[PDB]
């Protein structure tokens, strides 16, 4: 009985996504963690046409920006530098960027200190660093 | 498809899909210019047909309709059909087809009824010639099968046969009917019908068989005798014949009243007497009934040869079948007439040595004897009925007769009963007399006139060829002025003869029924004992039982009981005819009491059987009556009554009856049906109906060879503890008794459980009891088809004594009746000079796959099996002959019929 | 053809017994006799406006019981009782009254839609001899499925247990699946198909409750044969590995031994299986007398191919040009579903043309197709 | 009365002891609920066009004994059974399936591996001939069991 009461309410989503349509809203914005969670009838369009991925991987300039614009809050020192962190790992999500400049913010209340340094910020990078043996300076297949 | 110029063939092809410029131009100016050109049109005659058998190939309507269509116009535009008459009437040759692509190929009702016209004259007038003959050939036998053909060439057939079909219903009749404008007489179309019935004949079978009835004259059955009689070897094998003639007469029956039937019948019989099979002569003589056609197909095998040759034991064998005995008595004193072997051959033609074999059968079977026995009341005469409704048939019971303590300890009417269940041990047997004499020299005259019904059932075995005749002892016990040993004594000697034929019986029950000026009401065992006699034959209806019909009526009339037996007696000796029926029908009605009423509505059921199809509805405004007067008035006596509505329900399941063996097969399986709604229709409506039909359900079941006999019997018994006149339950095991221990292992436990679970009084209980006994015998002794098994198609005459017993009410007196069980089979087995006793092999088959004859016929796969094996009934029927292997021959064929083996060895 | 008669004779029998039948319900059904009044009458005053649907659990003989409503609440019912204190039992659906509830009476029947799949309505259009051939180890099959039903006479003089039981197995395509449905259409008593792969699920469990199922319900009716097609099917097909797997096929397999000879004593379920897996069952499975006899298939041989041959050409158009003898030739021990896929696509060919005669280039050609298929999953070309 | 009556049609009541009072003008069917919840359309072979060797090939099978029966009789042949779509996905193997159920006039029911279109018995082991049933019901159809064969 409790599995189809999952369903009642999932058939009525599809069926007033068929009204919803040829309107000038914006038909359902929704996110999945996975996409082994979906219907066949659900993924398919009419219902759902656009698939926008989000990758981890991203590329050299976005790290950059991704560091950048979450130093654009805080305050650094002239001895902290977002470009040591290009060279480090080059698979991360933004909520891991966001993670570390947050750590080291503490770590620098451990020194009692306002202004990022150097010292707390690759600190921050060693605990939940993820590592991996496919990105840079940790290759042997060049 | 498109144009292509006629370059090449394939181009010329395509060239007339689109538009012929050999056809559309050339022909229709050509024609419409000089009238020397016809010359020159002879040969382009020849190119258009090529063209069209090149597109006789061609699936699509299209390219053919409009290829064709302004040649449609020029039939009568240019050609104008006729003019210097034999050339324009031989170009209708390619325009004939173009006439069918818009009366079948296409669908427009103003130019399909118009069309249907023209094509059938200008078909008449172009078979004079006989090149319309031939043009119907190469469709009937295609170039290269296609849709096209498939569809017009029934139209060119069904001109012809709506015509022929016409000149019976109309008043206007062959040209003067204008729904085709063509007359069947001549020598322009009739020499159109036979030329087709050639060519139709040859490779399929068309609108041969067709032709014949639509003229209703055994004429037409004549004119196809002399072309098949020389294609009977070589044009196609005998078997193929054969099958071609039975399916004639079996497919038309309700298409066939009585006269037209026996008609029609004849010439079959012709052309099986032309054909190598006298094995099929005289199975459909049989059927006809006639006795000169018997001793023809005796004759056949006798006269050629000078000895004793296969042909004297074939002629013997071929009478022996009928267990009627009508042919028995025929052909013995032909053989005395020929002069050989007397010993051998009279006994052979004779039910002699169909006793043997049951000994043979007995010895393998075994005895069993299970009976109750306890002294004094109702229960003491069911329990000594009981021991011979265990030894139906011939059993070994010598000991048990012996005893004559419990026959003594039986009382008043009891005892008559109880010695005539005594003769059912040595039923069909040359042993029993002895026993019985014993009780006929000595104590009350009850035992004595017992004793006679116990002759009858044992002297089934002998009483043709005049060795221990029946006649010769029970003369002297009619003469007697007592009523019990009279009436016993002619019961038993309808029993001992059978349907057979004899001057000294038959002529003795003539003085005797018509003395029914005698208030008597144990005389009706008089008529009912002349009916069984006299069926067999294509009765004359012999005015003896009409006359004392009447009489009886005006000597009583408080006495219903009494005419309600006769009244059935009268019936049954009209069966085994239709045509005569009718004449007798007329009669009964001229004098009107409604005590005459119940005897005219059972005689219906006679009289329009072979189809009865008219009948079952007369038999329902018939129930409709009684309560249709009452409301139309609105807006002693008591005998007359009942007999009035006890009639009606009797003769409307007896109609259902005679119809569904003479003309189905399988319709037996809708049958069922009509008894439930029917008797639903009574048991809501009057409660003095209901009691009869209770009865009939059973006997409906037992008549037919219903095929299911596990569900249906118990189904209703269950019903039947609830409803009064146990009687219902006897009627059941009638039909199971079938093959017994496969389905009488149900059986007893059924009816021993309604008998012991109930007590309601002790004159229910004793039918009860009864009921179980009957439907077993030891390891399936023998079965019991009420069909003559020779034909299925024929309606017993020994077994009718079973299906008497329903439109009364239960007493002891009719027990009686019951301890008799003849309709028998024998079980076949190869016979050779010496005679085997004992079969060799057989093939069965369940399910047939044919539709093109009622039955099909058994095909060369069948189960097979080993010796000694009864004629296997419903589920089991069709029956294939297992000898070919052995360098054996069969004479004797097989299909389920009842008939001895006889084989030739190398 | 020339049937016309015969047919118009059956719908003749048909026009009257649908005539009798309508006229008879038609106001001449007089319920005008006491026996039909009174007895509805006092049944209908016990007997509800809202009737209240239940379920019984267990019943006490003191003419009391539990139901348990669909709705929710249970009660501890009475029992009018006219209605045979002992005939109903746990499982059935009962009748409560709409005041104070009181089982006013008990329905006979229910039904499932998982035995939908295994019951059936149909009436076969082929009967036995479109299996022409193979005509010895036929009877092997209709000596212990059809001859004990239609005699026991035969199993009585000698006595003892009459057969039980069959397994059918050899090549595909030799018939198997056509042999079972053979001899149901000749039998006419409840014919059960039940296939392997339903019987085979992706939730555990209910697998069990299916394949005892199967007897329950073919004993309850007396007379029954049930049809497994395809018990090789238990060990090569299986869904996810986590509800499926070994443990999902070790229990049905278990279930199936009680159930086709156990411990029930239940009613008549001649057993009819088809494989060519034999070796993926058990031995409590192939164990004799739930076997009795078996039948053991091979590919015909050349003479046997000409009975099979001739059974389907018998459908078709003919000529004298079509020629059998010579298709047998090529083929060399095939089955005769590889010949019955030769005629079905020679009138495909026949489709192809729209020329409905066919002819011996049509069956030449198909046979060329039918040898395609063969040898092309082969690459080998000759035997490397 | 009873045979104004019939199963899956929606009745009104009159509820103090639920008395029948009109039939509705309304009837659920269950076919559609499946074939709505997957949500297909049908198509004519104007969109599939290019492929035209092909719209040839399934035209002969498939349509000519829905059309016409009649001829297969004739030539006493057991009209085709299973027909494979195979090939490249995408390459509207699915949109020639949908242009043929118009032209046929089939239902069509595409099938994809789901049960969400179920909630009355939820798999596919015990709605097969349900399946069959209900395309019974509403015949003709054409039930496009789409096996993708790489599922799981
Ligand atoms: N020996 C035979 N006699 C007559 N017909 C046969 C014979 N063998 C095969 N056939 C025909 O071939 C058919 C196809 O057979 P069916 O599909 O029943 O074969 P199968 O052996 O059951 O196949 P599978 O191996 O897939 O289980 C049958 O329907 C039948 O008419
Ligand atoms: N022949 C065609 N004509 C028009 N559109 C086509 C054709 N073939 C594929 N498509 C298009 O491709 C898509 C895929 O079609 P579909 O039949 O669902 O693919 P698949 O073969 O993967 O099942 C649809 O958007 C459809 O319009
Ligand atoms: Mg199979
Ligand atoms: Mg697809």
């Amino acid at each position: 009985g409790s599995d189809r009461e999952v369903q009642r309410i999932l058939i009525e989503l599809l069926t007033q996504m068929d009204g919803f349509d040829q309107s000038t809203n914006v038909k359902v914005i929704m996110a999945t963690n996975r996409a082994d969670t979906l219907d066949p009838a659900l993924l398919r369009p009419g219902r759902l046409d656009r698939k926008i991925e989000f990758p981890s991987l991203r590329d050299r300039r976005e790290r950059r920006l991704i560091f950048g614009t979450i130093a654009s809050k805080m305050s650094l020192a002239p001895e902290a530098d977002l470009d040591s962190l290009i060279i480090r790992n080059d698979s991360l999500s933004g909520a891991v960027i966001a993670a570390i400049m947050q750590e080291a913010g503490l770590r620098a209340v451990r020194k009692n200190r306002y202004v990022i340094l150097q010292s707390d910020l690759e600190e921050a990078y060693a605990t939940q660093v993820k590592t991996d043996n496919t990105v840079d300076k940790f290759d042997f297949y060049k | 498809m498109v144009d292509e110029s006629d370059k090449k063939q394939q181009t010329i092809d395509e060239q007339s899909q689109i538009s012929p410029e050999k056809q559309t131009p050339n022909k229709k100016d050509k024609k419409k210019e000089e009238e020397e050109q016809l010359s020159e049109e002879d040969a382009k005659l020849k190119t258009d047909l090529e063209l069209l058998v090149e597109r006789l190939k061609e699936d699509d309507s299209s390219l053919y309709e409009a290829s064709l269509n302004a040649l449609k116009e020029s039939i009568k535009n240019s050609t104008s059909s006729m003019t210097a008459v034999p050339k324009p009437l031989k170009f209708l040759r390619p325009t004939y087809p173009d006439l069918c692509s818009i009366y079948d190929k296409w669908t427009d009702p103003n130019l399909k009824s118009s069309l249907a016209d023209v094509l059938s004259i200008l078909a008449m007038t172009y078979s004079e010639n006989g090149k319309h003959d031939s043009l119907r050939y190469r469709l009937l036998s295609d170039v290269s099968d296609f849709e096209g053909w498939g569809h017009e060439y029934i139209r060119h057939l069904a001109l012809e046969i709506g015509e022929v079909y016409n000149d019976q219903v109309e008043k206007d009749a062959e040209d003067e009917t204008s729904s085709d404008g063509s007359k069947s007489d001549g020598s322009a179309a009739t020499s159109g019908f036979e030329f087709s019935k050639e060519d139709t004949l040859r490779l399929c079978l068309d609108i041969v068989p067709y032709f014949l009835k639509h003229n209703g004259e055994e004429d037409a059955v004549d004119l196809l005798l002399e072309i098949e009689s020389i294609d009977k070897l070589p044009q196609f094998v005998d078997e193929n014949t054969f099958q071609r003639v039975c399916q004639y007469m079996v497919a038309c029956v309700p298409l066939l009243p009585p006269p037209e039937d026996v008609a029609f019948l004849k010439t079959a019989y012709s052309i099986y007497l032309s054909q190598n099979e006298l094995t099929d002569a005289i199975a459909l003589a049989v059927r006809l009934g006639e006795e000169d056609m018997i001793r023809s197909v005796f004759d056949a095998t006798s006269d050629p040869v000078m000895h004793k040759q296969l042909a004297y034991i074939l002629a013997a064998q071929k009478t022996s079948f009928e267990y009627e005995g009508v042919q028995d008595i025929i052909g013995n004193g032909k053989l005395s007439e020929h002069f050989l072997y007397l010993a051998k051959e009279l006994n052979l033609t004779g039910p002699k040595v169909p006793e043997d074999i049951y000994k043979s059968h007995l010895d393998n079977s075994k005895s069993v004897f299970s009976s109750a026995g306890l002294d004094s009341a109702q229960q003491n005469l069911a329990s000594s009925f009981v021991n011979g409704f265990l030894n139906l048939g011939y059993c070994n019971d010598k000991l048990i007769v012996d005893n004559d303590n419990w026959v003594y300890k039986t009382k008043g009417d009891g005892m008559t009963s109880a010695v005539a269940s005594i003769g059912s041990i040595y039923q069909w047997n040359l042993d029993g007399l002895q026993q019985l004499d014993k009780y006929l020299y000595v104590d009350e005259p009850e035992v004595k006139a017992g004793a006679l019904l116990g002759i009858g059932i044992s002297a089934s075995g002998v009483h043709d060829g005049e060795v221990e005749p029946a006649l010769l002892l029970l003369q002297d016990y009619v003469t007697n002025p007592d009523t019990k040993i009279s009436s016993a004594a002619i019961l038993g000697l309808g029993i001992a003869f059978a349907g057979s034929k004899n001057d000294e019986v038959l002529g003795l029950l003539l003085p005797i029924a018509a003395s029914t000026d005698l208030p008597i009401e144990t005389a009706a065992m008089a008529s009912l004992a002349l009916a069984h006699v006299f069926v067999g034959t294509c009765n004359g209806d012999i005015t003896t039982s009409i006359m004392d019909n009447f009489l009886e009526r005006t000597a009583i009339e408080l006495k219903t009981d009494w005419v309600r037996f006769l009244a059935l007696a009268l019936g049954i000796l009209y069966m085994g005819q239709g045509e005569q029926v009718d004449d007798v029908l007329e009669t009964i009605s001229a004098i009107e009491h409604p005590m005459t009423s119940a005897i005219e509505v059972l005689v219906g059921s006679c009289a329009y059987t072979g189809t009865g199809d008219v009948l079952l509805i007369q038999d329902l405004l018939h129930r409709l009556t009684p309560k249709n007067v009452k409301g139309e008035e609105d807006a002693e006596i008591k005998s007359e009554e009942k007999k009035g509505k006890s009639s009606d329900k009797d003769a409307t399941t007896d109609g259902k009856n005679d119809d569904e063996e003479e003309e189905k097969e399988a319709g037996i399986v809708d049958e069922l049906a009509y008894a439930v709604l029917g008797i639903a229709l009574i048991a809501l409506g009057e409660d003095i109906g209901k009691e009869m039909s209770l009865r009939h359900f059973g006997h409906l079941m037992h008549y037919g060879n219903e095929h299911i006999r596990r569900m249906v019997p118990l189904a209703m018994g269950i019903v039947s503890v609830s409803d009064p006149q146990m009687k219902v339950f006897d009627t059941l095991t009638r039909f199971s008794h079938d093959a017994d221990l496969e389905v009488s292992m149900n059986s007893i436990f059924a009816m021993g459980l309604c008998g012991a679970g109930t007590n309601n009084a002790r004159l229910a209980q004793l039918l009860r009891q009864l009921a179980s006994y009957y439907s077993r015998e030891q390891d399936a002794l023998f079965i019991t088809r009420l069909a003559q098994g020779l034909l299925h198609l024929g309606k017993g005459t020994m077994t009718m004594d079973v299906f008497n017993d329903a439109h009364v009410l239960n007493k002891v007196t009719l027990a009686s009746i019951l301890t008799t069980a003849v309709g028998l089979v024998s079980p076949s087995f190869m016979l050779k000079h010496h005679q085997l006793f004992y079969m060799l092999n057989a093939g069965i088959r369940p399910k047939f796959i044919l539709a093109l004859n009622d039955e099909g016929e058994p095909i060369k796969v069948n189960v097979r099996v080993g010796q000694a094996v009864e004629t296997v009934g419903q589920a089991g029927r069709p029956k294939k002959i297992t000898g070919w292997i052995t360098q054996s021959t069969p004479v004797l064929l097989n299909h389920g019929e009842r008939a001895e083996l006889e084989t030739d060895e190398y | 053809r020339c049937k016309l008669k015969l047919l118009r004779m059956e719908r003749i029998k048909d026009h009257l017994l649908l005539e009798e039948e309508f006229v008879s319900n038609s106001e001449i059904l007089k319920p005008f006799e006491k026996k039909q009044e009174e007895e509805k009458k006092q049944l209908e005053e016990i007997r509800g406006n809202p009737l209240s649907i239940g379920t019984l659990e267990e019943i006490i003989d003191d003419d009391h019981a539990i139901v348990t409503s669909p709705t929710m609440p249970d009660y501890y019912v009475s029992i009018l009782s006219f209605v045979d204190k002992e005939l109903l039992e746990p499982g059935c659906s009962v009748l409560l009254h709409h005041k104070t509830m009181s089982i006013v009476g008990v329905l006979q029947d229910d039904a499932d839609p998982m035995v939908s799949v295994m019951k059936m309505d149909k009436s076969p259009t082929e009967s036995y001899s479109d299996i022409g051939g193979l005509e010895s180890q036929i009877q092997e099959i209709k000596e212990s499925v059809e001859l004990p039903l239609t005699h026991p006479e035969l199993y009585e003089e000698m006595g003892i247990k009459p057969p039980k039981g069959v397994i059918l197995y050899g090549a595909p395509g030799t018939g198997k699946t056509l042999l079972a449905k053979a001899v149901a259409n000749q039998t006419s008593a409840t014919f059960l198909r039940i296939v392997g792969s339903e019987l085979i699920q992706k939730y555990l469990g209910d697998g069990p409750r299916l394949c005892r199922q199967i007897f329950k319900v073919a004993g309850e009716n007396a007379p029954s044969i049930v049809f497994i097609d395809e018990i090789d099917a238990i060990g090569t097909k299986r869904y996810d590995s986590n509800s499926g797997g070994e443990r999902e096929i070790q229990r049905t397999m278990l279930e199936l031994l009680n159930q086709l000879d156990g411990f029930d004593d239940r009613g008549d379920v001649k057993v009819i299986m088809a494989t060519n897996k034999i070796e993926t069952l058990d031995p409590a499975l192939i164990r004799p007398g739930r076997i009795d006899r078996k039948i053991l298939f091979e590919n015909p041989d050349l003479s046997t191919k000409k009975k099979i041959l001739g059974i389907h050409t018998s459908k078709m158009n003919l000529s004298e040009d079509v020629n059998l003898e010579t298709l047998v030739t090529t083929k060399d021990d095939l089955s005769g579903a590889d010949i019955q896929a030769m005629c079905t696509e020679a009138g495909l060919l026949a489709l192809r043309e729209r020329r409905m005669q066919v002819t011996a280039e049509d069956f030449k050609q198909a046979k060329e197709r039918v040898m395609k298929n063969k040898v092309e999953e082969n690459l080998e070309g000759l035997y490397l | 009365n009873v045979k104004d009556l019939k199963a899956s049609q929606r009745v009104c009541l009159r509820s103090d002891s639920y008395m029948l009072h009109k039939v509705l003008e309304n009837k659920a069917d269950p076919l559609v609920s499946l074939m709505m919840v997957e949500k297909v359309p049908d198509s004519t072979y104007d969109m599939v066009g290019g492929l035209t060797k092909q719209i040839k090939e399934i035209k002969e099978v498939i349509e000519l004994p829905v059309k016409h029966p009649e001829l297969f009789e004739s030539l006493g042949i057991a009209q085709p059974k299973g027909v494979i779509l195979y090939g490249p996905p995408g390459t509207g193997k699915t949109l020639l399936a949908r242009a043929v159920a118009h032209h046929t006039d089939c239902k069509f029911i595409r099938v994809s591996g789901a049960e969400l279109v179920q909630k009355y018995i939820g798999e596919g082991s015990r709605m097969v001939r349900e399946l069959f049933v209900m395309a019974r019901e509403h015949a003709p159809s054409i039930i496009f069991m789409d096996e993708i064969d790489s599922i799981g």
